[PDB]
DNA sequence: CAGCTAGGATATCACAATCCCGGTGCCGAGGCCGCTCAATTGGTCGTAGACAGCTCTAGCACCGCTTAAACGCACGTACGGATTCCGTACGTGCGTTTAAGCGGTGCTAGAGCTGTCTACGACCAATTGAGCGGCCTCGGCACCGGGATTGTGATATCCTAGCTGGCCAA
DNA sequence: TGGCCAGCTAGGATATCACAATCCCGGTGCCGAGGCCGCTCAATTGGTCGTAGACAGCTCTAGCACCGCTTAAACGCACGTACGGAATCCGTACGTGCGTTTAAGCGGTGCTAGAGCTGTCTACGACCAATTGAGCGGCCTCGGCACCGGGATTGTGATATCCTAGCTGG
């Protein structure tokens, strides 16, 4: 599979909600497009809180990992 | 002579359903139609067996409404309006 | 032809004396006789066994004061013994 | 204390004294008092004047009263002794009653006496098998010792 | 002569059978020997409970515009005092139905 | 002398027969004469040789 | 309503006891009578209205358990213009 | 057409069969049962209708109690959906297991 | 002096006979004859109202093996009966 | 001079006394007159049943690795039969303890 | 004549403790300890009102063993071990 | 360096220490006091025979006790481990005390 | 940077269900009736227990001393609860399928009442040996101090993944 | 300049070791289980005597069986929403440990209330024979209430009007 970063800007761009995708969401776009580890939701949840630090995404919705994001 | 054991089948998920709503449930799940329907044949079982040895030490034949009654207090269970 | 008891002519005289003008259902009747018998052996049984406990043979007044006690709760036992009470005093008077 | 209120019965008493009956203390002892009725008319006690004791007990209103008569009487409802059977005196009583009403129960019993419940066997047996002797009887009782 | 039958519920005041009480007391193996004023005591007592059950089925009755007291009436009466509530708490009512209660949460909000 | 009665102590002396105690009684209390019986009418106290102090006990009503 | 805001010493007195009412007590029957004759009457002979014969046991026991017999507002009334 | 939202015929149902008193289970498969279960301890039993009467009213208030209390478990759980686990905590509670 | 009963010499004769070699506390005794008495009280109870239901006037063992069906659950009830039956058999025997 | 006294306990060949079991249970008011043999049914009743809880009790007792039997011997044998459990189910039994048990979901994992 | 009073909080906190921790209760709230003082304190009470009933009536004034076993067997919870 | 145990770990070695000892838990004195404050709205100057008041702490932590696991078992069933107010009302009231 | 579009709440409108009201027949509440059995009255006899007097158990009070338990405070882990969020297990509402309910006649097991009589249990005195309290003593176990096994928690090491930097290729 | 590969660092998980708690062990000393005794009271023995109940004989009540129409209740299914549960995140309440404070328990003493047991004597209740009306079933009839059809009120569900923030396009 291709970055977690890769998969998490992919599954917001396949689910084209008006409020961005929420990390369950992305949880289960990944999980059924990619060949995934059960690592996978841990590593969803870390690269997640990455980009929004890092200014990828931007959150709509709750605090930290929990919520709906955006690209930026 | 020949009374088989589907009869437990007779008390229905709706018969069910409007005991719960008489003792105010909202919604029931599934599984509680053979919970409830476990736990009522349990409770009759155990009321039968005292009324019929209450019969059977009057010697009769027949199990008499105050066999019953007798049968439930004695689970501290009184029953009014039958003696 | 056996004769059966119950007390539905005195629940009813006493149901007269609350509510002049009020029937009562038969199967009710038989509610309230299974009522009253079932009263009369709570407090009969309690003082047969107060009785026995203090050694005693004779279940007088005394006894029942004290089952009615124990078996009422609260206030109601406070009216029931008061409305006993005077009955046995307007008994003995006469 | 029963003084206030036997007080106040019989300064209601004297102010609305009765027409065939009368009553009231006989001394200082509001708790004794005697009572005095005359016959009621179409009775066989009419015409004989009956006097009667009264002894208050220690309650009232919320007792009734000790009255009986001091006229020999034929009743059947009235024993030898001139007590009188009346429910308000034994189980009919309530405070909320004047003794007016309870003068006026008792010659209503002596015009209607009652053989359910008498006191002597014998003037209910008169009563209920003979009316007219038990008028007759009672009338010449009443000549013979109230009048 | 002898004397009138005056009955001892007469004397008492009462309405049950104080005979009756005493005889059943005497029969029932309860006691070697009954006293006297046991019976008129029990009779009280038992008609004092029944006019206390009484006052308040005619209520729920009257409540109901209604003339003659059924099951539902003496249920209704019942398990809405809280003392006779506890005094009645393992006795079931037959034709009583229940009290109509729903708790809080269900309801529509 | 003394009479008891089982109470309103005392009464007559050995004079009076068992009308005239009962008429007093009632007096004295209200409690009716003939109500109920004399446990120990024309019958008097000494004709029961009924002493000074004598406990008495005192139906149809 | 007792009648009234002004209970006038006829009134203000008890039905029973003819004296001041002394914390009156409302009966079910809108009877209005003093704690001590009502106190006095309750046990003393048949727990019934003296008046009109009501039964009163069950709004007495009632009462008794909140401790709501005394009427408070015409026991206050009194107070203001009584002693 | 027309369509109550779920939840509101179960609270009309609740506050009609909360008014009446009528016996809730069929009673021919009642008596079926019945006959059923007493068949093992004796054979060739017989029933007055009284009795049998008397059996369907205690077990019926028998059930509406365990259902009043199961229910207050399933609320004390922050649910309002009824389950068997409410069912058995009741019944432990009470002392029946 | 009040001469006092239990049934300490006869449940030490059972503790022998079961375990020949255990003792038992003071207390474990006295708890053993609570447990005696509650027992003997409920079979004599039941066995009362028994025949007060079917009309009788003389409790026999035709009561108690229905009193002991009524309160023992199950196969200790089973166990029970077998033991009484056997014993009155033999008792009646001699 | 008429015969050697057996007791009905050694006539049945129990251990409970025969003859103060008769005598508790005529001056226990249970009944006008008891039967002959409802003593010795009762008493073999009660045998039986201590011989059982003594069989549980000793059990426990040398599971234990003791020779006296206490009271918290006697609730260990009561609480694990099903069937005295339930028979007892009511009884609250001095320095009896409870069953040690822990529910799994506090047990650390 | 030795009138005393505020004895529930004799029944401690580390007391309370102990008793749920012998209940199986691995972690406590903090608001447990006024509800258990008074529950207690409601059993107390209603089983006290029995014994010293018990014992009035035999007209003593000491409440023995078997006035508490008695009071305890007629709430339903027969306890062995006083006779 | 200070050694201390995870919470939790010591209530788990004390349920187990409690559960196998079979003692009084809570304090004579003040339990008698209590009985003795409870017993004054009765009879007044009541005497209590030792044995008595023994009988009456024996029975109340035993029933506390059995309280105490019908109230834990609620709170597992409400899925959390810590036993709250709520708990003992719903078992109490499942029992029928209330 | 602004207007338009999407997401929200409040007020008003429509439909359905529980309601209620005056008429109608139908059966059980409730009343009288006369017989009979259980309550009453009047009388004898013996014994339960009310009471008074005496004993000595054990409940109570009180004090000083030891020390273990209770208290309260510091601190931080892991628990409860608040929030989002997703899937289907529920309720609702159709129509089709079924056996409960009723009124029907017919058939009799067995419930239930009487009247005979004898085997069984109450009641008794006189006979006596099982069971009791009193007394005594030693072996079981509570209590303590020394040494052991299992479980839990913390720390360290190793492995895997992620990110950044460098190099090569286009 | 971009992409790919390699290396280094950081985080997480797993394994091992240590520490503490309960545990397992004889030693040791206090005292209650348990046995011996001998006196006594409750159980046994044999005889009378009365009535409960078993056993039989008859009466007819209620339990029961098959039968065939007329519904209303059961059932099976379509559809979709609100509820349950899984998943995560934050704050603080409740556990643990420590130092200080408090009073339980112990055991030893001194005091009397009142428990509990004896004896005397009588008021009270059991019991029987006679008597009488309260309470019973049988009969009857009629008004309270179940059932129903035809309008009314309230509640729930849905739509339209007014309100805010975000995005794309100008
Ligand atoms: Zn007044
Ligand atoms: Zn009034």
């Amino acid at each position: 599979h291709p970055k977690y970063s890769d998969m998490i800007v992919a599954a917001i761009q396949a689910e084209k909600n008006r409020a961005g995708s929420s990390r369950q969401s992305i949880q289960k776009y990944i999980k059924s497009h990619y060949k995934v580890g059960e690592n996978a939701d841990s590593q969803i949840k870390l690269s997640i809180k990455r980009l929004v630090t890092t200014g990828v995404l931007c959150q709509t919705k709750g605090v930290g990992a929990s919520g709906s994001f955006r690209l930026a | 002579r020949k009374v088989l054991r589907d009869n437990i089948q007779g008390i229905t998920k709706p018969a069910i359903r409007r005991l719960a709503r008489r003792g105010g449930v909202k919604r029931i799940s599934g599984l509680i139609y053979e919970e409830t329907r476990g736990v009522l044949k349990v409770f009759l079982e155990n009321v039968i067996r005292d009324a019929v040895t209450y019969t059977e030490h009057a010697k009769r034949k027949t199990v008499t409404a105050m066999d019953v009654v007798y049968a439930l207090k004695r689970q501290g269970r009184t029953l009014y309006g039958f003696g | 032809r056996s004769r059966k008891e119950s007390y539905s002519v005195y629940v009813y005289k006493v149901l007269k004396q609350v509510h002049p003008d009020t029937g009562i259902s038969s199967k009710a009747m038989g509610i309230m006789n299974s009522f009253v018998n079932d009263i009369f052996e709570r407090i009969a049984g309690e003082a047969s066994r107060l009785a026995h406990y203090n050694k005693r043979s004779t279940i007088t007044s005394r006894e029942i004061q004290t089952a009615v006690r124990l078996l009422l709760p609260g206030e109601l036992a406070k009216h029931a013994v008061s409305e006993g009470t005077k009955a046995v005093t307007k008994y003995t008077s006469a | 204390m029963a003084l206030k209120r036997i007080n106040k019965e019989l300064s209601d008493l004297a102010r609305d004294p009765p027409a065939q009956s009368s009553a009231g203390p006989v001394g200082d002892d509001m708790f004794h008092w005697q009572a005095t009725i005359m016959g009621p008319n179409d009775s066989p006690y009419q015409g004989g004047v009956f006097f009667l004791t009264i002894h208050f007990p220690t309650d009232y209103p919320f007792k009734p009263p000790k009255v009986a008569f001091t006229t020999r009487i034929y009743h059947p409802n009235i024993n030898s002794n001139g007590s009188i059977c009346l429910d308000i005196l034994r189980s009919q009583w309530s405070p909320a009653l004047t003794i007016s009403k309870v003068l006026l129960s008792i010659s209503s019993l002596l015009s209607d006496p009652n053989p359910d419940d008498p006191l002597v066997p014998e003037i209910a047996r008169i009563y209920k098998t003979d009316r007219d002797k038990y008028n007759r009887i009672s009338r010449e009782w009443t000549q013979k010792y109230a009048m | 002569a002898r004397a009138k039958a005056c009955t001892r519920s007469s004397r008492a005041g009462l309405q049950f059978p104080v005979g009756r009480v005493h005889r059943l007391l005497r029969k029932g193996n309860y006691s070697e020997r009954v006293g006297a004023g046991a019976p008129v005591y029990l009779a009280a007592v038992l008609e004092y409970l029944t006019a206390e059950i009484l006052e308040l089925a005619g209520n729920a009755a009257r409540d109901n515009k209604k003339t003659r007291i059924i099951p539902r009436h003496l249920q209704l009466a019942i398990r809405n005092d809280e003392e006779l509530n506890k005094l009645l708490g393992r006795v079931t009512i037959a034709q009583g139905g229940v009290l109509p209660n729903i708790q809080a949460v269900l309801l529509p909000k | 002398m003394q009479i008891f009665v089982k109470t309103i102590t005392l009464e007559v002396e050995p004079s009076d027969t068992i009308e005239n105690v009962k008429a007093k009684i009632q007096d004295k209390e209200g409690i009716p004469p003939d109500q109920q019986r004399l446990i120990f009418d024309g019958r008097t106290l000494s004709d029961y040789n009924i002493q000074k102090e004598s406990t008495l006990h005192l139906l149809r009503g | 309503l007792p009648k009234d805001a002004i209970p006038s010493l006829s009134e203000c007195q008890c039905g029973i006891c003819m004296e001041i009412l002394v914390e009156p007590v409302t009966l079910p029957c809108n009877h209005t009578l003093c704690k001590p004759c009502f106190q006095s009457t309750v046990e003393k002979a048949s727990l019934c209205c003296p008046f009109c014969r009501r039964r009163v046991s069950s709004w007495t026991r009632y009462h008794t358990r909140r401790n709501s017999l005394v009427n408070v507002e015409l026991w206050t009334i009194i107070q203001k213009h009584y002693p | 057409p027309h369509r109550y939202r779920p939840g509101t015929v179960a609270l009309r149902e609740i506050r009609r069969y909360q008014k009446s008193t009528e016996l809730l289970i069929r009673k021919l498969p009642f008596q079926r049962l019945v006959r059923e279960i007493a068949q093992d301890f004796k054979t060739d039993l017989r029933f007055q209708s009284s009795a049998v009467m008397a059996l369907q009213e205690a077990s019926e208030a028998y059930l509406v109690g365990l259902f009043e209390d199961t229910n207050l478990s399933a609320i004390h759980a922050k649910r309002v959906t009824i389950m068997p686990k409410d069912i058995q905590l009741a019944r432990r509670i009470r002392g029946e297991r």
